[PDB]
């Protein structure tokens, strides 16, 4: 269940005459993966008043 | 196409065979547009008479 | 002669208009909006777009 | 040796610059031209002979 | 990459054909005579 | 010629089969007569002419599950006023052009 | 609120090299903030970026079968990004001795 | 001579170990062709395509001309994946003769027989490697 990609199609893909994926199909993700800092959620998770 | 011995210049009909311009044609625009260095000078002359 | 808003009497409204000259000068330049920049004069229509 | 070190782990960063680049298929790719050439100059040495 | 036209065997003229303009007219038409650079190379003879 | 299926009452007027290189003039400058007129800021629509093919037709979204599935939600515009308005001066300059 | 749009994950360069050995005490409070900041990422496999994490460290001290093909358990925990590569030790912890 | 002709054919071989790369296929706008996309190069678009020749007299090279065929021009097939993306090939019509072309073909399949998938090639550095770095090659469609 755990989602793979998203894909935008121009035409639903019975129809349209040449294949053309999404390009976010490209990418390894399923999204723009911002990386982020796990040292720093850290500090924002054990402190916080 | 050219003929030499005097005899007059005559053009290209629909299934490729030279008949003779003094008629009454049907040029498709297509045609028109790639000929226009050829009308200028060969048919459109024997329009004017 | 289609000439949009010549008698309008408002405000700006939008930057677009379709003035087109009467049939005695030449009306083609208003049929060269897409498939017809750098490669044609001003004063002739591409017929196939 | 170093008294705490894991040797899993000294060579993971001691063969990190090596394989960083495709260097190590110069060696492969300089084969399928000896090759190619070796063939060709047997089959030009003997389709003379 | 190459980018061009993969081939390798130019349609040359050797031979020109003669721009005779005094006696003799109408017979040779050139193709640059309107303007354009004409696909099959025109000479007398064109060898390959 | 083909694609989608809108009733096109401008069809005498001689064009030739528009491909995804050529379609892409045509959409750029209708969502340039958007932006101009309403005079919107930002994509408005323009992205379907920079990238991929300009003969969109009920665009949709979908995302794939590993399990064999695909969730397609189909969006369609709904009441269209400016197309409506569009098929008849297109419906009037066959009459009157 | 984004997610699907723009998926946050952990980064590449606070995951512990799986040359290292849980041996190494530095090595492992980056495994100790990665499981803490695990969930808050709205990365669909931070759950396999995180359990192999560790696993990717003690891969000597407790050697595991990770089943899937292409995979061995030194494998760095970033490689794990498509579900075909969760390994089935860790959908059935049965599977683990 | 044998050994002069051999050694000649060889240099015409080599010289034709390239890779035939796609340039952009604008469509024809003018009403020489009208809609097949032909392939702008500068002045070699007029020697790539016969067919799209203005003919106004019948000269004997025009002669032969004229039964060119209209629509046997430009792309035929674009194989195009991913859209957005650089297509993968495509399949023209123009000047190229078959006997360069084979041997080009047989160029680019030679690069083809010396290619591994990206789950081969991270199971050659790896096992190259000796495990000691085990890396990651992330699982979407590279085109």
């Amino acid at each position: 269940d755990v989602i793979t990609n998203v894909l935008v199609a121009r035409v639903d893909p019975a129809q349209r005459g040449d294949a053309a994926v999404d390009i976010r199909a490209t990418h390894a993700t399923f999204a723009a993966a911002l990386p982020v800092d796990p040292a720093a959620i850290v500090v924002a998770m054990l402190c916080g008043q | 196409v050219p003929r030499p011995n005097g005899l007059e210049p005559q053009l290209i009909d629909d299934g490729n065979v030279p008949r003779d311009i003094a008629g009454d044609w049907v040029y498709p625009s297509d045609v028109l547009q790639v000929s226009v260095a050829v009308f200028r000078d060969y048919v459109w002359p024997m329009v004017k008479a | 002669v289609c000439m949009t808003n010549w008698a309008s009497l408002g405000d700006e409204g939008r930057g677009l208009e379709v003035r087109l000259p009467p049939p005695t000068d030449s009306s083609v330049h208003a049929y060269k909006t897409v498939l017809s920049r750098g490669y044609i004069d001003n004063a002739q229509f591409n017929p196939l777009a | 040796t170093e008294t705490n070190l894991i040797p899993s782990h000294h060579y993971g960063k001691a063969f990190a610059p090596l394989f960083a680049s495709n260097a190590m298929f110069t060696r492969n790719q300089r084969a399928v031209i000896t090759r190619e050439a070796f063939v060709c100059a047997r089959s030009a040495v003997a389709q003379c002979q | 990459e190459d980018t061009g036209l993969c081939t390798s065997f130019m349609l040359l003229d050797n031979i020109p054909s003669a721009h005779l303009t005094k006696e003799l007219i109408g017979f040779t038409w050139f193709m640059q005579m309107y303007q354009m650079t004409p696909p099959l190379p025109e000479g007398a003879v064109n060898r390959i | 010629d083909a694609g989608f299926l809108v009733p096109r009452p401008l069809d005498a007027l001689r064009q030739f089969d528009v491909t995804s290189a050529a379609a892409a003039e045509i959409m750029h400058a209708v969502n340039d007569a958007f932006k101009t007129a309403f005079d919107l800021d930002g994509a408005l629509l323009d992205g379907l002419a920079l990238y991929g093919d300009p003969r969109i037709a009920d665009l949709s979204a979908a995302y794939l599950q590993y399990g064999g599935n695909v969730v397609r939600e189909h969006v369609p515009p709904g009441p269209s006023h400016i197309h409506r308005a569009l098929q008849q001066v297109e419906s009037t300059f066959m009459a009157e052009m | 609120a984004y997610n699907g749009l723009v998926t946050t994950v952990l980064s590449e360069d606070a995951f512990p090299d799986s040359s290292q050995s849980i041996t190494h005490l530095p090595s492992m409070w980056k495994c100790l903030f990665l499981t803490l900041a695990g969930p808050m990422t709205s990365d669909p496999h931070s759950p396999v970026k995180v359990f192999m994490a560790l696993a990717n460290l003690l891969a000597q001290p407790e050697p595991i079968a990770i089943g899937v093909p292409g995979m061995h358990q030194t494998t760095p925990a970033s490689q794990f990004s498509h579900p075909g590569v969760w390994p089935p030790g860790f959908l059935n912890p049965q599977l683990i001795n | 001579l044998r050994s002069n002709v051999l050694l000649m054919l060889l240099q015409f071989t080599l010289s034709n170990l390239k890779i035939n790369k796609s340039s952009t296929f604008t469509s024809d706008v003018t009403t020489i062709t009208s809609g097949r996309m032909i392939r702008a190069f500068p002045e070699l678009l007029a020697l790539a395509y016969p067919g799209r020749a203005v003919l106004p007299t019948q000269t004997k090279n025009a002669q032969f001309l004229s039964t060119a065929i209209a629509d046997r021009i430009g792309r035929l097939d674009r194989a195009n994946l991913i859209g957005g993306e650089v297509s993968a090939m495509v399949e023209c019509m123009e000047l190229c003769d078959a006997l360069t072309l084979h041997i080009r073909e047989t160029y680019i399949m030679l690069l083809r027989s010396m290619h591994q998938d990206p789950t081969q090639i991270v199971q050659i550095v790896n096992e190259c490697a000796n495990n000691l770095l085990n890396s990651t090659i992330p699982i979407s469609l590279r085109p």
